[PDB]
């Protein structure tokens, strides 16, 4: 299968440059165009430009010609996008996408800010009687982190039934929080394993928090 | 730029019923090579866009037969014969005939379904968070519809004002419901000074408001 695997999230200061990568597999890298796309609230999906790895040909959106430089490495089947003179307007999720947008990477979140990273505090939402008939609830609170993103799974992704992960919300005083909950049969309380896996790559914070009745 | 104008911007559909989204391009998308480089993409919340339709009417592999694409020139339509719960998301048209390639603003497809009351759950602050010097009391409203709900906090029977924040999930891709978290934020000292913590929920699907509560120290 075709795979486009992008590099991890980035926090960079205003005025800096950053280089994002898109490592491909499952097709001949040299023979398909690679596009880059920006997604930012209020701007929507914007095409930055494309590069043809076989000969280095490029086409840029005039809006990004002074901002972005596309290159490729045929040896590693990887496409790169360098963004320079960064400002807050450059904060966005960036995607690589092949050909006529037929396959997409998972995205890279870029935050342009003078702030430093701050990892989340991860707290259990402990089940009890007070968390309905034959259904109980449990969860994890992921509090006061910066920048986006954070990923949350349960039991390394093996648990998906009954899982609700709430959106990250930027709080008034500048940090993000979210939560993730699971509803389960009340019989499962204290008997089944529930581990919330939290990964905040910008701060290198990885937490695997076992959630048990209080 | 070629401007891609989609209509409607929000589409509210009952499961099992047809839906359509149209796209107008400001220049013809017919290319000199005879092809019309119009595609449709779907993006689910927290995921990358996925292509569904290309060259106006061709279906990508794995895309259900209920999706069809049509049109020519500057006017195109994406049709869904019967909307399933998993069709929710934002649909974009996109053109690759003219540089710069451009995308529509997106049409959010949301599902209509019957009223469902929330199940309600309340969580004291964790000992770990208290040991860390802060306190969050959380009330969860799970699997309800419609999205609108009222959550009222009472501490020792005193109505709370301005010290809670609610967050709502995206619509569920299987049962089309929502879930909502309400966090009551107090200092640890304030938390330890009061006893009864209650969240009261009123929703169209509840005949009467539902209250969940706990007493600090009554484990
Ligand atoms: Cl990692
Ligand atoms: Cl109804």
């Amino acid at each position: 299968e075709v795979q486009l695997q992008q590099s991890g999230p980035e926090l960079v200061k205003p005025g800096a440059s950053v280089k994002i990568s898109c490592k491909t597999s499952g097709y001949t890298f040299s023979n398909s165009w690679m596009n880059w796309v920006k997604q930012r609230p209020g701007q929507g999906l914007e095409w930055i430009g494309r590069i043809y790895p076989g000969d280095g040909d490029t086409n840029y959106n005039g809006k990004f010609k002074d901002k972005a430089t596309l290159t490729t490495d045929k040896s590693s089947s990887t496409a790169y996008m360098r963004l320079s003179s960064l400002t807050s307007v450059d904060s966005a999720v960036y995607f690589c996408a092949r050909s006529l947008f037929d396959y997409w990477g998972q995205g890279t979140t870029l935050t342009v800010s003078s702030a430093s990273t701050k990892g989340p505090s991860v707290f259990p939402l402990a089940p009890s009687s007070k968390s309905s008939g034959g259904t109980a609830a449990l969860g994890c609170l992921v509090k006061d982190y910066f920048p986006e993103p954070v990923t949350v799974s349960w039991n390394s992704g093996a648990l998906t039934s009954g899982v609700h992960t709430f959106p990250a919300v930027l709080q008034s005083s500048g940090l993000y929080s979210l939560s993730s909950v699971v509803t389960v049969p009340s019989s499962s309380l204290g008997t089944q394993t529930y581990i919330c896996n939290v990964n905040h790559k910008p701060s290198n914070t990885k937490v695997d928090k076992r959630v048990e009745p209080k | 730029d070629v401007v891609m104008t989609q209509t409607p911007l929000t589409l509210s559909v009952t499961i099992g019923q047809p839906a359509s989204i149209s796209c107008k391009s400001s220049q013809s998308l017919l290319d000199s090579d005879g092809k019309t480089y119009l595609i449709w993409l779907l993006q689910r919340p927290g995921q990358s866009p996925k292509r569904l339709i290309y060259l106006v009417s061709k279906l990508d592999s794995g895309v259900p037969d209920r999706f069809t694409g049509s049109g020519s020139g500057t006017d195109f339509t994406l049709k869904i014969s019967r909307v399933e719960a998993e069709d929710l998301g934002v649909y974009y048209c996109c053109q690759g005939t003219h540089f710069p390639f451009t995308f529509g603003v997106g049409t959010k497809l949301e599902l209509k379904r019957t009223v469902a009351a929330p199940s309600v759950f309340i969580f004291p602050p964790s000992d770990e968070q208290l040991k860390s010097g802060t306190a969050s009391v959380v009330c969860l409203l799970n699997n309800f519809y419609p999205r609108e709900a009222k959550v009222q906090w009472k501490v020792d029977n005193a109505l709370q004002s301005g010290n809670s924040q609610e967050s709502v999930t995206e619509q569920d891709s299987k049962d089309s419901t929502y879930s909502l978290s309400s966090t009551l934020t107090l200092s640890k000292a304030d938390y330890e000074k009061h006893k009864v913590y209650a969240c009261e929920v009123t929703h169209q699907g509840l005949s009467s408001p539902v209250t969940k509560s706990f007493n600090r120290g009554e484990c």
